[PDB]
């Protein structure tokens, strides 16, 4: 019996130091379709099942999670990620006119907002393809009022922020595609997870710092939350 | 003037009486009343048939006030001092040497019922918090220290109403006339209440810190953390206890330490506290900036009210209004408030906190729906 | 195709016929008059703690003393049930695990999850420290669940709607099972080892054979995904769980469902299921955070076993039928009797 | 089991108008919610309309609104689509889909290239 | 998906010819095991405190 | 801190009042 107890005290010791590498990182889960350009951010930042990516920014430690060979039916294996810090959402907003790609997007976040497995993990929102967004919507290809007939009343809202030397329609169809989205997000959201838009390039080099403050926002509120203060 | 002063005093005069008469030679009067010692003035030979006039006392607490007056006394020719009126008693006239605590009661009253739900308050919300394990972690561990701090600041507050009862109970002051005023164990009592009042206002400090260092987005290892809080909390107001202890033992012992006459051995004990209340005010502060800012981002004064005074308990903010007002300082009505208030919301701050961060908390609600549904599945 | 489509629905018509042919009285009237069990009143015995984040599959050892637990904090914990220690803790590569497995012979133990590789460990050692021994790679899909045959032959299941038959000897896949239209969410060993069944998301089971490698039968009647499978002890008949909120107990032989498990307060799917050792009462995890004994020749419910704070996601019963532990997502481990 | 079967499919000129019946059986019908997913020639598979339980909220795609009015008769256990004008990119088959749980609102991979609870079909085209 | 359809209807061709025993015989086997083998289930009918090692 | 003010002039309070009545039982 005594060498069976010095063993568990060499066991729980270890589990010890285990412990604070554990407590001291966040886990984020990368998803969005294939075309959606998440490898290049993935490349920019940095056979087999899962992908890692481990960085650190302002001395603290993420741990990133690719998916990769596994089938299009992600209803059970899903269910693995509830306890990540956020999960990453990369939307193929310039996809519009499969013919739908963006309501493929939008049936897929709505079925994220309302598991009840879910109904606790942030979901980030990257809209990830503004530069073709862009030229798709000036050179008069995009006519979203036959894919959308709710686009022809729509007026950018009045807190819109677009960004100098903005062409208005630009802008008025950029903030109505997050527009969808957020209106999805705020029925039923109760107050106990929630969505972060942010416009965001292929190339964009702020992706870890949004990232990293959207984390902080999250951890602040849950503690907040714990306290009663909120 | 001390009581024990006062004896030593009334000694000394009745000694210096007692060696006079043996000295004080006769009046060379014939039947002359003879010099006698009442227990309040030395009285000379008195002549036959005429009054005996003694300059008052010098020993009386108001002697000062009115040295002026001679106690009168009748002495009858046949030499025995005149009776007074239907009474045994020689003739005498004092009233020329006589001297010409309600909000205190209403103050007591007040705090030891506030400190009493308090307390009771308290045990059944340490006990409730210890019952169930699902609660386990870092923030009730803070938790339970504070609660014991603040048990302990009441059964002290007890003990030093106890001590100031027997002092001056009619036994004592009877024993004192021919006691506790200057045993040690007088002496432990008060610094043991000196000590758990710094304790509590300490772990309030940690309360605060604790919650700046979860919001402020930091990590530190867990163990080392809680260890070093616990020696703050429970290690830190021996350093600036024991030095008073020292000073007031080595020049200012007497009378139970009770009473303070050098601002200079006070502000020692006072010092620290203030320290900790500014910090925690800060804390507060900053906090309510984070959740304004919160509720910005995502009918909002009203959760913003309800935050905040749920938030005023649990650092005690409310001893900041009258903090820095010093009791040098502090006359007439002025005195009065702030005693008031800080006793009032000191007293009744335990029961809110354990109440708010208890009864209501809505995992312990659920916890006991739940152990009730699991009482009622058999 | 059409005469394909034809002939296919032709052949599920004269099935059905058959089926119906085949059944003369249903199981509560052979039943009808058997002892009822009563109340049942199991209370903890046990608590476990050290793992961090959720558990997902845990596994007893033959001799009904140690058993090993899996998380998704990359660690598999060997406990000693009786004084709770830890014997051993293997810190794994991938930290996404979803099953575990315990050797019949106790020298091996192996685990898979979203890594798509099964790894077999080595626990008696020279000198004594678990290496990794062999990787088992082929698989085109998450590994839902593996089992061992004996210390060098191991059958694995994946959502690639596929089970593997693998050589521990030159870690080469040996035979492929196929037929499953969706994820295959748990598989069963036979008692004599030579038939195993699987619970795809299509909500039909398959019996195959080992050797042959081809299925034998198929068992229809579920809603929706079936999450879990477990063979009756004298291996005539198996359960099941399905996310329609009801267990169904098929008989190979009959080969048509016996008794379904359904009550109107349950509204929520099952999670695990597992037969005590006389086959006579069917324990199985709810994901309103409780479990069920389910009077098996009855079908009306024994007792409950609460206090999991939250999802049961495994479940298992001792050789010996001493105890039940029941893994959960708060991370605990609980043995009852 | 579960078994989905269509009907009503056929030819028609642009403007026309067609009804598709879905018989199911199999299940208990008023616990699920339904969809109707069409997949046109050399095309991924698409998302058209939806249903709840008892049958009041409704969802329609982006280019078929106020056109067709999905509606379910709980009762005879049938899921309908009244098809009114329509246009030359119309053809496709259309197959009756369920959701994978009951009594729940998230409706995962009823688009999936291989679900397992959905109809065989009918092909209406223009 | 004509082989896919081969395959399924040579399936179920194989699994339509199987022997089935009559369902009463199938409960009568599982009612008559569950009596057979009734004490040695220490969960259906615990067992004193001396013979479990959990106490 | 209050607690210890009160406690101060109440020990004020009764040191006065003792010796008063001290002194009225001394003539008495």
């Amino acid at each position: 019996e005594k060498a069976q107890r010095e063993a568990n005290k060499k066991i729980e010791k270890q589990l010890q130091k285990d412990k604070q590498v554990y407590r001291a990182t966040h886990r984020l889960l990368l998803l969005g379709a294939g075309e959606s350009g998440k490898n290049t951010i993935v490349k920019q930042m940095r056979t087999s099942g899962i992908f890692e990516t481990k960085f650190q920014v302002d001395k603290v430690n993420f741990h990133m999670f690719d998916v990769g060979a596994q089938r299009d039916e992600r209803r059970k294996w899903i269910q693995c990620f509830n306890d990540v810090t956020a999960i990453i959402f990369v939307v193929a907003s310039s996809s519009y006119n499969q013919t739908n790609r963006l309501q493929a997007a939008l049936k897929l976040f709505d079925s994220i907002w309302n598991n009840k497995w879910l109904r606790d993990t942030s979901v980030i929102l990257f809209l990830n393809k503004q530069d073709l967004l862009a030229e798709k919507v000036l050179a008069g290809k995009s006519k979203i009022e036959d894919y959308f007939p709710e686009f022809a009343r729509y007026t950018t809202p009045e807190d819109a922020t677009p960004e100098p030397g903005e062409d208005p329609r630009v802008t008025r169809a950029k903030y109505f595609i997050r527009d969808e989205f957020l209106r999805i997000s705020t029925a039923s959201g109760d107050g106990r997870h929630y969505c972060y838009p942010h416009f965001t390039c292929a190339v964009d080099t702020e992706n870890i710092r949004r990232v990293f403050n959207d984390c902080r926002d999250i951890i602040q509120r849950m503690h907040l939350r714990q306290y009663e203060l909120l | 003037v001390s009581l024990w002063e006062t004896v030593q005093k009334w000694r000394e005069y009745r000694r210096q009486c007692q060696r006079s008469l043996t000295e004080d030679p006769p009046p060379a009067t014939d039947l002359f009343c003879n010099r006698t010692f009442d227990e309040y003035a030395c009285w000379p030979d008195g002549e036959p048939g005429s009054f005996v006039n003694v300059s008052c006392p010098w020993y009386l607490p108001w002697a000062s006030s009115v040295p002026q007056g001679h106690v009168y006394r009748f002495c009858t020719a046949e030499g025995l001092w005149l009776q007074k009126d239907n009474s045994s008693l020689p003739w005498r006239d004092l009233s020329e040497c006589e001297e010409s605590e309600e909000q205190l009661l209403f103050l007591y009253i007040i705090y030891t019922v506030g400190y009493a739900l308090s307390f009771s308050a308290l045990v059944i919300a340490s006990a409730i918090l210890l019952g169930f394990r699902h609660l386990h972690c870092t923030r009730n561990y803070i938790h339970l220290n504070l609660f014991a701090s603040f048990i302990l600041r009441a059964l002290s507050v007890f003990i030093k109403d106890a001590a100031l009862k027997w002092m001056y109970s009619t036994a004592a002051q009877q024993h004192q006339w021919d006691s506790y005023q200057d045993s040690l164990s007088c002496r432990l009592v008060f610094l043991l209440m000196q000590y758990c009042v710094a304790a509590n206002y300490y772990w309030l400090l940690v309360e605060g810190v604790y919650l700046y260092t979860l919001l402020a987005f930091s990590v530190f290892s867990e163990q080392w953390i809680f260890r070093l809080y616990v020696s703050i909390g429970w290690g830190v107001p021996l350093l600036f206890v024991v030095p008073w202890g020292i000073v007031k033992y080595l020049y200012e012992d007497e009378g139970c330490w009770t009473r303070n006459s050098n601002m200079n051995y006070w502000l020692i004990i006072r010092l620290p506290i203030l320290f900790a209340i500014g910090v925690n005010f800060l804390i507060f502060v900053r906090v309510i900036c984070i959740v304004v800012s919160k509720l910005k981002a995502n009918d909002i004064k009203c959760r913003l009210a309800k935050s905040t005074l749920t938030l005023i308990p649990l650092l005690g903010t409310h001893e900041v209004i009258f903090a820095f007002v010093m009791d040098e300082h502090a006359r007439g009505t002025l005195r009065f408030i702030k005693l008031f208030t800080e006793l009032s919301f000191t007293s009744f701050q335990g029961l809110m906190v354990a109440i708010l961060y208890c009864f209501v908390n809505n995992e312990v609600q659920l916890e006991f729906r739940k152990s009730w549904e699991r009482w009622r599945l058999e | 195709l059409d005469q394909l489509r034809q002939e296919a629905e032709q052949l599920k018509n004269q099935i059905r016929d058959a089926r119906k042919a085949c059944a003369d009285a249903t199981l509560s009237q052979i039943t009808n008059n058997i002892d009822p069990v009563g109340r049942i009143q199991m209370r903890t015995r046990r608590t476990l703690r050290g793992h961090l984040a959720k558990i997902y599959a845990m596994h007893w050892g033959t001799d009904s003393r140690l058993l090993v637990s899996a998380s998704q904090d990359g660690k598999l914990i060997i406990w000693d049930s009786y004084t709770t220690n830890k014997v051993h803790a293997i810190p794994l590569r991938s930290s996404w695990v979803m099953t575990c497995a315990y050797a019949p012979s106790g020298n091996y133990v192996a685990c898979g999850g979203l890594d798509n590789i099964c790894s077999i460990y080595n626990l008696k050692t020279r000198e004594g420290n678990v290496r990794v021994s062999r990787e088992l790679a082929g698989h085109t899909g998450y590994l839902s669940c593996c089992r061992f045959l004996d210390d060098n032959q191991i059958v694995t299941s994946s959502g690639d709607t596929t089970c593997a038959l693998w050589d521990i000897e030159t870690g080469q896949q040996t035979t492929t099972f196929t037929g499953h239209t969706g994820d295959v969410m748990s598989l069963s060993l036979a008692p004599d080892t030579r038939l195993f069944v699987s619970g795809a998301c299509d909500a039909s089971a398959k019996l195959w054979d080992v050797r042959e490698g081809m299925c034998r039968q198929t068992f229809t009647g579920h809603e929706s995904d079936i999450n879990a499978i477990c063979f009756f002890p004298n291996g005539n008949a198996f359960a099941t769980g399905s996310d329609d909120a009801t267990c169904r107990l098929f008989d190979l032989r009959a080969d048509q469902e016996l008794m379904t498990y359904s009550h109107d307060n349950i509204i929520c799917g099952i999670t695990s299921v597992s037969f005590s050792k006389s086959g006579r009462l069917l324990l199985a995890g709810y994901d309103d955070f409780n479990c069920n004994v389910w009077d098996a020749l009855k079908a009306d419910r024994a007792g409950v076993l609460a206090g999991h704070d939250n999802r049961v996601s495994c479940l298992g019963v001792t050789d010996d039928g001493m105890a039940v532990a029941t893994g959960s997502w708060d991370s605990f481990l609980k043995i009852w009797n | 089991q579960v078994q989905l079967q269509e009907s009503g499919g056929g030819l028609v000129q642009p403007g026309g108008s067609l009804r598709l019946s879905c018989a199911a059986s199999g299940f208990t019908f008023s616990n699920y919610k339904m969809n109707w997913v069409r997949q046109a020639p050399g095309k991924g598979l698409e998302w058209v309309s939806d249903i709840s339980q008892s049958g009041a909220s409704i969802s329609y795609t982006g280019s078929v609104k106020g056109r067709f009015t999905i509606s379910r008769d709980n009762a005879k256990n049938t899921l309908y689509l009244q098809m009114n004008s329509l246009k030359p990119e119309d053809t496709a088959v259309y197959y009756c889909a369920r959701c994978p749980a009951p009594f729940t609102r998230d409706c995962f991979d009823v688009t999936s290239t291989t679900y397992a609870y959905r109809g065989q079909g009918t092909q209406v085209t223009v | 998906s004509i082989a896919q359809a081969r395959k399924l209807v040579e399936q179920l061709k194989m699994e339509a010819n199987i022997d089935r025993i009559k369902v009463s015989k199938a409960a009568a086997d599982l009612m008559a095991y569950c009596e057979a083998h009734a004490k040695e289930d220490p969960l259906l009918t615990p067992v004193p405190a001396s013979e479990n090692p959990f106490r | 801190h209050a607690e210890g003010t009160f406690t101060s002039d109440v020990s004020x309070y009764l040191e006065g009042q003792a010796a008063k009545e001290f002194i009225a039982w001394l003539v008495k």
